[PDB]
C-alpha cells in the first residue's frame, strides 16, 4: 500500500463504464437541488472551521504567511501564527465572541504594523495602535515593522553614556 | 526536481518532495525571501515530506513557495582569507566587506574523527592566571571548559584567555560566538581590532581569527549550528594546514538549548526536565569532533553557561563527561569580591597528576586542596 | 572454492516510510524477530526494537544522514550477536562487534547472541573465595567477592574510573604470579567516555602490560544511541566467554547511567510511554538483566566466576535519584565516592 | 506625560495583544535609536507577557516544556532584549536602554522565565521582601547585583568614590550576620559594623522622588 | 452468523473496511463486479470536480453528504452493495478514505488469486527464451503454486543477471552485485594473509 | 492534480469500521 | 440551522431542571462546545436544544 500503488491508481483500468454516462448527467440537478446548502468554495480568503477563546482554526487561506495581519468579518484583526498542512492556526487579537463556525477571514497581507514616530509621545495605544487615551487617532506617525532582527555586530559600538537614573541606590 | 513548503509552525517548515527526496542534513534554498534562509531538514515525516530547521525567521513564508534543492549539507567557504572576517551559520559576510575571499567549500557536517588517530601526548597549557596554571592545568590541543552562572564571570575570563594564549601563539583562531550577547560580540571586535589580532585594509591576510557568529537574536536553526560552522573551519585549518588552531567557543550550553526549543517541535517527547530526549548525541557529536589528532593540533576553549549555579540539570551534567580542564565559577567567590572566582574544590583538570608535571606542582595543589578544604568545613563552626 | 558456494539470498525486503534522528519506521517485515539485527542499503546496520501494527521501528547502529524515503533493509535472520573468545584480548571493539584499534579484525573468536537468561537458582555456588582490587580502601573496608556485585557511585572527576582502573592493574600484578585457572580477565566496558580518553585507556594498559588480559570496549559519546546502549551487553557477552571457560573475569560498565541516557534517548524517540524522570518504565528490567548475567556458576556447570563492577555518576551525592535508585537495589552494596571528602585527603574518598 | 509613550495591554484583553505589546513597545523606540536621539524602555511584567505566551501555545496544540511553557520561550526573550542597542557612529549613534521586570515566584531564581532572563540582560537588580522591611527603600541587593561595563557607565567623579563605597560594603555584608556572640573586638569588628549600617542608612530614600 | 475468512489480515480502521468489503462481496460473490466499481469511482474522483468536493470540503452539512451520493447513486447498474458502502462514507466524511481501501481491496483481491507481482531489471531486453528461463529460478522463490506476473525493466548499471523486486522480497543475482561480492571475498583475505 | 487531497484516509470517528459494518451488511441478501 | 454566537445561552427540552448551557467553542462539524450550568444526569443524544 505505497504511493506506487496510489500513481498506479490515477492510471484508469476500470474495464467499463456503465455508470460514469449517467452519475454525470444526474451530478448537476443534486448540486442544484441542495444550493442553497452550499458555501462557495474559497481559495485567497479564508473561513472558519472552529474558533474559541482567542485561536482561531481557519481553512483554505492559501495566501497567507507567518505573521500577517488577517481581519475577520466583524472587523477583528487577527495573526497567523502558525500554518498546518490543510488549514491555519489564527490568534485572534481581543475578545473573539463574534465569530462563527462559518464567517469569513479577509487576509490583509502585511506584518502587523504598529503606528511609530515623534507623534505618539504623549498617546497611551495598547498594542494595537488603536488610541484609549480618547485624544483620537494618531497624527503625523508611521507604520513599520515589528518583528524586524535586531542590529548586527557591524552596526553597534561600545557603550559610553551612564543612563542616570536619579536614585542613589542605583547609579553608585 | 524541486518541492514547495506545505507547513509552517513557527520555526519548523516542512517540504514536501515530488520524488528523490533530500538527504539528511542537506540544504534546502526559497527564492523570493527577504533574505536567503537555509533549510537544515531533521527528520522524515513520511508522505514524502522532510522536516527543517530554520536559519533565519520564518515570518514570510507562503504555503506553496517554490523550494529547490542543493543536494549537499550546509556549505560554509574555509580558507585563509576567512581570517579576519566575522561569520554567519550559512556562510556570509556580516562584517559588510565585500564576499569571503576564500575558496573550496566544505561541508559543516561530518563524521567524528576515528579512534586509531588520537593523540595522548599532554602538554601543559601555560595561562597566566594563578588559579588556573597552578590548580587546574589546561592541557595543550586538549580541553578546556568554564561553568558558572550568569553574573559570575565567565566570558570576561574567555576574552582573558584570548589576550593570553590567543596573542602569544602566533598561528591561527577562531571565535565560535553561540548565542552569546551581541554586547559581548560587538565589544570583542574592538578590542581585537585595537590588539591588531583582526586587520582591515590590505593586511587581511596576516590576521589571526575568524569570527563565528550566532548571537542571541537569531533564531535557533542559526544558534544550534554556529557551533558546527566555527567547529569546521577549525578542522579545516587541523587536517589541511597543520596549525595550531584555538577554538574559543562561547556558550555550548546555548547550542545545546538552541537544540532543545524546536526538539519538541519536531514531533519528540520532552526528556528529563524539559530539556532535548537526543541530548547525547547531539553534544557528544558536537564535542568529539573537537580533539588532536596526529595532523594537526586544535584546543578548545569551551564557556557554558548553567542556570543558577545547579550542576544536576542534565544539560552541563553530559558537559562535565567531555571536558578534560573545567574551571567551576562559583557565584560565593565573586560574593566575596575574589576575581576570578574560581572554586579551587569545583574546578579540577586532568594534566594534575604527579606522573606527567612533576611532584612540585601536584604537591602544593594538593596541598591546596587540604588548606581549602578543612577552610570550607570550618567556615561552618566560625560562626 | 568461494565461486562454487555462491547460493544467491531470497532475503526479505522492508522499506522505510519515515526516518529520523537515528530512528528509522519500515514498512513490510513479515518475519522479522524482536530485537532482530537488520542492516540497510547503505552498509549501517540496524535493530528493530518495538513492532507495531503496520510499521517495524528500527534503531540504527550509527550515522543516519544515509538513509533516504524508500531505501530497503535486508533482515539477517538474526538476533544481535558479538564475536566472543580469546582474540578479543587487546583488542578495542566497538560494541557492536567490530574493531576500531586499526589492528585489523578479531580472529580467534566467535560470535554468540548478545541477549540471554540469566544464570538460575542451581547454576549459583556461594561466593566465598575474594577478589583483591589493590586499593585496600575497597579491599579491607568495603570488600568485593570473585563473582559479586558491587556498584562504584560517586560524582564526576572523582575517581569513579581510578578504582576501577587501579583494581586492572592489581589483576596484572597479580596474574604473573597465580596459576592458569584463578586468573582474572578484565573487559572494563567504556561508555559515554571520550574517544581521547580512550586513548589514554588503551596507552595504560598497554605500557603496564595489562593488554595481554584487557578488552577495551569503547562505545563513546560520539556514535550514535543504541550501540552505547548495547555496549553493557556485548561487554558482558565478552564476559560469558570468560564464565563457561570456568576462568574467572572482571566485567566493568563505567559510567552506566549514560547507558541510561541511551536507554532514555531511543525510547522517547520510538514513542514509548514515559515514566519516572521521563525514562521508559522497563529500564529497571533492561538494568537487571545485565547486571544479573554476572555471578559465580557452581562446582556442576563449569566452576568459573564473573563479577561486575557498574559504575553510577550522580549529581551531588544524591543516593536517591531514580537511575541510582535501581542499580542500588539490584546490586549488592555501594563503594559512595564524594567529591567533597576526596580534597579531605582520604583517597579513595570512600565513606 | 510629554516625553513618555505608554502602550498598555490590561490583563482584561485578550492573549496576543498582551503577547505583541512589548513587541510594539519596542517599535516605537526603535525610531528614537534610528534618528538618533536616546530611548528609554521598560518592559513592565515581562513574566506576565510569557504567560501570555503561554496562553496562547497551549491552546495552539503546540508542545509545552519546563513548566508547560514552550519551547522557544527562550527565543521570544532573545530577540526582545536584542533589538535595544547602542549604534555606531555610522547610523546617527542612537540608544536604547533596556528595562525588563520578572516577579520571582516568591524567591525561584531558578524559575524557567527567571534564568532565560537573567542570561539575556547584562545587569540584575535583586528586589528582596527581605531588603523591603528592614527600612532599606528601595530594596536593592548589593552582594548579588552585577553589572557588565563597570567604569565609563557611572558619573566619573562617582566612579573613584564606588570603589570606596562598593569594597567596605563588602565586608560589611560578611559581618551583619557574625553578631550572634557580642564581640567588637579591635575597633574593626565594630567600625566595619558602624560603617556599614550608617552606609544603609545612607542609601535609602522616598518613592517618586526623582534626585 | 459466519463470514468468508479473509485471505490475509491488515491494519485498521482504514484498511478493514476493504477487508470487511471483502468479507461482504465474496459471500455475494460480487468480487470483479465491484473491485472495477471502486476504479469508476477514482476516475469519478479524478475527472469530475463537484464529486470530489464532497470528499475533502469541510463546510458542507452532514445531510447534503449522503443526500448527494444516494442521489447519484440510483440503480445504474451500481451494486447496492457499493451503494450501502458509498453511503456510509458519506454518512461520517469518510469519502476521502477512498484510495487507501481500494488498494488494500486490489491486495486482497490478488490475495484471492494467489498472484504476486514482480519486476525484474536486465541489463538486455528478454527475448522468448531468456524470459522462459527467468521464471524457473523465479518460482523457486515464490512460496507455494501461485502465479506470476511480468513487468520487465532495462538499466544499464547492472551487469547482467537480475534482481526480482517482489516488493516483499528481492533476489540478486545481477553480476554488479557479484563483482561487488567477489571484490569484499578479495580484501577479507589479502588482508588477513 | 484532482487527486492529492484524496491520498491518505482521512476521517473523525475512530471507531469507523462498526458505524459502516452497519450499513453494508443490510445489502446481504 | 445556524450556530450561534459565543457566551450565549441555550435551553435544553425534556429535563427534570431548566438546564441551560454555554456555548464556548465552536467544535466543527456543525457542533458547539459547552458547560453545563446544572446536573447532567439523564442527557439522552437526541434531546431537543433550543437558544434564547
Ligand atoms: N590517588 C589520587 N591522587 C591524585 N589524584 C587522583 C587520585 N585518584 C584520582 N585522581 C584524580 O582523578 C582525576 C580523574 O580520575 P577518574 O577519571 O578516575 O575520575 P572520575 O570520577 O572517573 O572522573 P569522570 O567521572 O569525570 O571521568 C584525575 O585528574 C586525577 O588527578
Ligand atoms: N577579574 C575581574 N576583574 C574585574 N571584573 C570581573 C573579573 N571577573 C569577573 N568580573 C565581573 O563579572 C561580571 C560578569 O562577567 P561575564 O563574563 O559577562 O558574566 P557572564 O559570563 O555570567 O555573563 C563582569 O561585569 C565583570 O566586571
Ligand atoms: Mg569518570
Amino acid at each position: 500500500a505505497d504511493a506506487k500503488a496510489l500513481d498506479e491508481l490515477r492510471k484508469p483500468k476500470f474495464s467499463s463504464k456503465y455508470l460514469i454516462q449517467h452519475v454525470s448527467q444526474k451530478l448537476i440537478p443534486a448540486v442544484k437541488e441542495w444550493e442553497k446548502s452550499y458555501q462557495p468554495p474559497v481559495i485567497h480568503l479564508g473561513r472558519v472551521l472552529s474558533v474559541g477563546d482567542g485561536i482561531a482554526r481557519v481553512y483554505g487561506l492559501k495566501s497567507v504567511q507567518a505573521g500577517e495581519l488577517v481581519c475577520f468579518d466583524s472587523g477583528v484583526k487577527g495573526m497567523a501564527l502558525n500554518l498546518q498542512a490543510d488549514h491555519v492556526g489564527v490568534v485572534v487579537f481581543g475578545n473573539d465572541s463574534v465569530i462563527h463556525q462559518g464567517d469569513l477571514v479577509y487576509r490583509t497581507g502585511q506584518i502587523v504594523n504598529v503606528p511609530i514616530g515623534p507623534g505618539t509621545l504623549g498617546r497611551v495605544t495598547d498594542g494595537l495602535g488603536q488610541p484609549i487615551d480618547g485624544k483620537g487617532p494618531l497624527t503625523n506617525v508611521r507604520s513599520s515593522l515589528v518583528e524586524v532582527k535586531a542590529p548586527g555586530i557591524i552596526a553597534r559600538q561600545s557603550v559610553r553614556e551612564p543612563l542616570f537614573t536619579g536614585v542613589k541606590a542605583v547609579d553608585a | 526536481d524541486a518541492g514547495y513548503v506545505s507547513q509552517v509552525i513557527g520555526p519548523v517548515v516542512d517540504v514536501r518532495f515530488d520524488g528523490e527526496l533530500p538527504s539528511i542534513l542537506s540544504s534546502l534554498e526559497v527564492e523570493g525571501h527577504s533574505v536567503r534562509l537555509v533549510l537544515e531538514v531533521a527528520q522524515h515525516m513520511g508522505d514524502n515530506t522532510v522536516r527543517c530547521i530554520a536559519m533565519d525567521s520564518t515570518d514570510g513564508l507562503v504555503r506553496g513557495q517554490k523550494v529547490v534543492d542543493t543536494g549537499s549539507p550546509i556549505k560554509v567557504p574555509v580558507g585563509r582569507g576567512t581570517l579576519g572576517r566575522i561569520m554567519n551559520v550559512i556562510g556570509e559576510p556580516v562584517d559588510e566587506q565585500g564576499p569571503i575571499d576564500a575558496a573550496d567549500i566544505w561541508s559543516i557536517h561530518r563524521e567524528a574523527p576515528e579512534f586509531t588517530e588520537q593523540s595522548t601526548e599532554q602538554e601543559i597549557l601555560v595561562t597566566g592566571i594563578k588559579v588556573v596554571d597552578l590548580l587546574a592545568p589546561y592541557q595543550r590541543g586538549g580541553k578546556i571548559g568554564l561553568f558558572g552562572g550568569a553574573g559570575v564571570g565567565k566570558t570576561v575570563l574567555i576574552m582573558e584567555l584570548i589576550n593570553n594564549v590567543a596573542k602569544a601563539h602566533g598561528g591561527f583562531s577562531v571565535f565560535a560566538g553561540v548565542g552569546e550577547r551581541t554586547r559581548e560580540g560587538n565589544d570583542l571586535y574592538r578590542e581585537m581590532i585595537e590588539s591588531g589580532v583582526i586587520k582591515l585594509g590590505a593586511e587581511r591576510g596576516n590576521s589571526k581569527c575568524t569570527l563565528v557568529y550566532g548571537q542571541m537574536n537569531e533564531p535557533p536553526g542559526a544558534r544550534a549550528r554556529v557551533a558546527l560552522t566555527g567547529l569546521t573551519v577549525a578542522e579545516y585549518f587541523r587536517d589541511i594546514e597543520g596549525q595550531d588552531v584555538l577554538l574559543f567557543v562561547d556558550n555550548i550550553f546555548r547550542f545545546t538549548q538552541a537544540n532543545s526549543e524546536v526538539s519538541a517541535l519536531l514531533g519528540r517527547i520532552p526528556s528529563a526536565v524539559g530539556y532535548q530526549p537526543t541530548l547525547a548525541t547531539d553534544l557528544g557529536g558536537l564535542q568529539e569532533r573537537i580533539t588532536t589528532t596526529t595532523k594537526g593540533s586544535i584546543t578548545s576553549v569551551q564557556a557554558v553557561y548553567v542556570p543558577a549555579d545547579d550542576l544536576t540539570d542534565p544539560a552541563p551534567a553530559t558537559t562535565f563527561a567531555h571536558l578534560d580542564a573545567t574551571t567551576v565559577l562559583s557565584r560565593s567567590i565573586a560574593e566575596l569580591g575574589i576575581y576570578p572566582a574560581v572554586d579551587p574544590l569545583d574546578s579540577t583538570s586532568r594534566m594534575l597528576n604527579p606522573n606527567v608535571i612533576g611532584a612540585e606542582h601536584y604537591n602544593v595543589a594538593r596541598g591546596v586542596q587540604k588548606v581549602l578544604q578543612d577552610y570550607k568545613n570550618l567556615q561552618d563552626i566560625i560562626a | 572454492e568461494w565461486e562454487k558456494s555462491y547460493q544467491p539470498p531470497v532475503i526479505h525486503l522492508g522499506r522505510v516510510l519515515s526516518v529520523g534522528d537515528g530512528i528509522a519506521r519500515v514498512y513490510g517485515l513479515k518475519s522479522v524477530q524482536a530485537g532482530e539485527l537488520v542492516c540497510f542499503d547503505s552498509g549501517v546496520k540496524g535493530m528493530a526494537l518495538n513492532l507495531q501494527a503496520d510499521h517495524v521501528g528500527v534503531v540504527v547502529f550509527g550515522n543516519d544522514s544515509v538513509i533516504h524515503q524508500g531505501d530497503l533493509v535486508y533482515r539477517t535472520g538474526q538476533i544481535v550477536n558479538v564475536p566472543i573468545g580469546p582474540g578479543t584480548l587487546g583488542r578495542v571493539t566497538d560494541g557492536l562487534g567490530q574493531p576500531i584499534d586499526g589492528k585489523g579484525p578479531l580472529t580467534n573468536v566467535r560470535s554468540s547472541l548478545v541477549e540471554v537468561k540469566a544464570p538460575g537458582i542451581i547454576a549459583r555456588q556461594s561466593v566465598r573465595e575474594p577478589l583483591f582490587t589493590g586499593v585496600k580502601a575497597v579491599d579491607a573496608l568495603v570488600p568485593i567477592g570473585r563473582g559479586q556485585r558491587e556498584l562504584i557511585i560517586g560524582d564526576r572527576q572523582t575517581g569513579k574510573t581510578a578504582v576501577a582502573i587501579d583494581a586492572i592493574i592489581h589483576q596484572k600484578n597479580c596474574n604473573e604470579q597465580v596459576p592458569k585457572a584463578q586468573r582474572v580477565y578484565c573487559v572494563y566496558v567504556a561508555v559515554g567516555q571520550k574517544r581521547s580518553t580512550v586513548a589514554q585507556l588503551v596507552k595504560l594498559f598497554t605500557q603496564t602490560g595489562a593488554m595481554r588480559y584487557t578488552i577495551m570496549v569503547s562505545a563513546t559519546a560520539s556514535d550514535a544511541a543504541p550501540l552505547q546502549f548495547l555496549a553493557p551487553y556485548s561487554g558482558c557477552a565478552m564476559a560469558e566467554y570468560f564464565r563457561d571457560t570456568g576462568k574467572h573475569g572482571l566485567i566493568i560498565y563505567d559510567d552506566l547511567s549514560k547507558q541510561s541516557v541511551a536507554y532514555r534517548q531511543m525510547s522517547l524517540l520510538l514513542r514509548r510511554p514515559p515514566g519516572r524522570e521521563a525514562f521508559p518504565g522497563d529500564v529497571f528490567y533492561l538494568h537487571s538483566r545485565l547486571l544479573e548475567r554476572a555471578a559465580k556458576l557452581s562446582k556442576e556447570l563449569g566452576g568459573g566466576s564473573l563479577t561486575a563492577f557498574p559504575v553510577i555518576e550522580t549529581q551531588a551525592g544524591d543516593v536517591s535519584a531514580y537511575i541510582a535508585t535501581n542499580v542500588i537495589s539490584i546490586t549488592d552494596g555501594q563503594i559512595f565516592l564524594e567529591t567533597e571528602l576526596f580534597y579531605k585527603g582520604i583517597r579513595p574518598a570512600l565513606n | 506625560m510629554r516625553y513618555t509613550i505608554m502602550v498598555s495591554a490590561t490583563a482584561s484583553d485578550a492573549a496576543p495583544l498582551q503577547f505583541l505589546a512589548p513587541y510594539s513597545g519596542c517599535a516605537m523606540a526603535e525610531y528614537f535609536r534610528d534618528t538618533g536621539k536616546h530611548g528609554l524602555i521598560i518592559y513592565d511584567d515581562l513574566s506576565k507577557q510569557s504567560v501570555a505566551y503561554r496562553q496562547m501555545s497551549l491552546l495552539l496544540r503546540r508542545p509545552p516544556g519546563r513548566e508547560a511553557f514552550p519551547g522557544d520561550v527562550f527565543y521570544l526573550h532573545s530577540r526582545l532584549l536584542e533589538r535595544a542597542a547602542k549604534l555606531s557612529k555610522e547610523l546617527g549613534g542612537g540608544s536604547l536602554t533596556a528595562f525588563p521586570v520578572i516577579e520571582t515566584q516568591a524567591g525561584d531564581v531558578s524559575a524557567y522565565i527567571a534564568t532565560n532572563v537573567i542570561s539575556i540582560t547584562d545587569g540584575q537588580i535583586f528586589l528582596e521582601t527581605e531588603l523591603f522591611y528592614k527600612g532599606i527603600r528601595p530594596a536593592l541587593n548589593v552582594g548579588l547585583s552585577v553589572s557588565r561595563v563597570g567604569s565609563a557607565a557611572q558619573f566619573p567623579g562617582m566612579k573613584q568614590v564606588a570603589g570606596t563605597l562598593k569594597l567596605e560594603l563588602a565586608q560589611y555584608r560578611e559581618v551583619a550576620a557574625f553578631a550572634q556572640f557580642g564581640s567588637d573586638l579591635d575597633a574593626a569588628t565594630q567600625y566595619v559594623l558602624e560603617r556599614g549600617a550608617r552606609l544603609t542608612e545612607m542609601l535609602k530614600q522616598k518613592q517618586f522622588a526623582p534626585i | 452468523l459466519k463470514l468468508p475468512t479473509a485471505p490475509l489480515q491488515l491494519s485498521g480502521t482504514s484498511a478493514q473496511i476493504a477487508t470487511l468489503l471483502w468479507q461482504v462481496a465474496a459471500k455475494e460473490n460480487q468480487l470483479d463486479k465491484v473491485q472495477d466499481e471502486l476504479y469508476q469511482f477514482i476516475e469519478l474522483f479524478k475527472q469530475h470536480s463537484e464529486l470530489r468536493r464532497l470528499a475533502t470540503d469541510p463546510f458542507v452539512p452532514t445531510l447534503v453528504r449522503t443526500k448527494i451520493i444516494s442521489s447519484v447513486l440510483k440503480d445504474s447498474g451500481a451494486s447496492e452493495i457499493t451503494k450501502k458502502l458509498f453511503e456510509a462514507l458519506a454518512d461520517e466524511g469518510a469519502l476521502s478514505a477512498l484510495l487507501e481501501v481500494t488498494v488494500n481491496y486490489e491486495e486482497l483481491m490478488l490475495a484471492h488469486k494467489k498472484e504476486v507481482y514482480c519486476t525484474v531489471i536486465t541489463a538486455e531486453p528478454l527475448d522468448k527464451l531468456e524470459r522462459v528461463e527467468l521464471t524457473k529460478k523465479a518460482e523457486k522463490f515464490v512460496d507455494a503454486g501461485f502465479k506470476l506476473v511480468m513487468q520487465e525493466k532495462i538499466d544499464k548499471k547492472l551487469l547482467g543477471g537480475f534482481v526480482i523486486e517482489f516488493s516483499d522480497r528481492r533476489v540478486d543475482m545481477s553480476t554488479a552485485k557479484k563483482v561487488e561480492e567477489f571484490n569484499n571475498f578479495v580484501n577479507k583475505l589479502v588482508l588477513s594473509i
